[PDB]
């Protein structure tokens, strides 16, 4: 995922 | 959270605490919640966008503890993952960031009201509390940027909402911040809430009431100068909240 803040909890690579 | 205060679930009883269960069985924290029927939990659509099947999560109730049992505590499945069909991301900006889920446990029922657990008002059309108000923020997310680990308790904290006019300063967000959100910060800017905050109420006492002002979705690093936290317009949703509960 990202740990670029508030919006990108749980998000996937590609 | 960033500063603010450890609390426990009693004082925010509305809050959910929303998981995903991995193939392999380590089960890891998403993103808050707030109980606003007893079958049904808001939260943020960015939360489950990229993993959008609804047998992944696991929601609880009446939960003051990321890792340990809270008693009360109540758990969930998700028998409706309902996302915001317009959802879309910008670099900062997240639109029309709502969802909401359907809970229901192994047996079928719906939360059962106790000291630990209740539901959250929603607001009323075109009715949001003015700017300078103190509203609260609930979560388990991260306490300082450096943080790779969750806090193991629940926390807290008080904001003020800010004006539309002075969020969309170029300082701050510009015109990436629109009328369907509200932006909340500190005017020392010393507390924030942060990612794995999302999806996780802000609360405002309005005529008296606590109501779901906004929901966590967005900003620009935590606690940051001039960049408030970001919030969806609770009370901009409410037809596509009632068409689809």
């Amino acid at each position: 995922g990202n740990a670029l803040g508030r919006g990108c909890e749980n998000h996937r690579c590609l | 959270i960033i500063g603010g205060e450890f609390t426990t679930i009693e004082n925010q009883p509305w809050f959910a605490a929303i998981y995903r269960r991995h193939r392999g069985g380590s089960v890891t924290y998403v993103c808050g919640g707030s109980l606003i029927s007893p079958c049904w939990v808001i939260s943020a659509t960015h939360c489950f966008i990229d993993y959008p099947k609804k047998e992944d999560y696991i929601v609880y109730l009446g939960r003051s503890r990321l890792n340990s049992n809270t008693q009360g505590e109540m758990k969930f499945e998700v028998e409706n993952l309902i996302l915001h069909k317009d959802y879309s991301a910008d670099t900062l900006a997240h639109h029309n960031d709502i969802a909401l889920l359907k809970i229901r446990s192994k047996e079928g029922r719906c939360a059962q009201p106790s000291r630990t657990i209740q539901t959250i008002a929603l607001p009323s059309m075109y009715n949001d509390p003015q700017f300078g108000t103190s509203c609260e923020i609930t979560g388990f997310g991260k306490e300082q940027s450096t943080d790779y680990l969750y806090p193991e308790q629940l926390k807290m904290t008080v904001v003020k909402l800010i004006s539309h006019r002075e969020c969309q300063q170029p300082h701050y967000y510009g015109s990436e911040v629109t009328t369907k959100m509200l932006c909340a910060a500190d005017p020392q800017w010393k507390t924030d809430s942060c990612q794995g905050d999302s999806g996780g109420p802000l609360v405002c006492s309005l005529q008296g009431r606590m109501t779901l002002t906004g929901i966590v979705s967005w900003g620009r690093g935590c606690a940051l100068k001039d960049k408030p936290g970001v919030y969806t317009r609770v009370s901009h949703f409410l037809p596509w909240i009632r068409s689809h509960t």
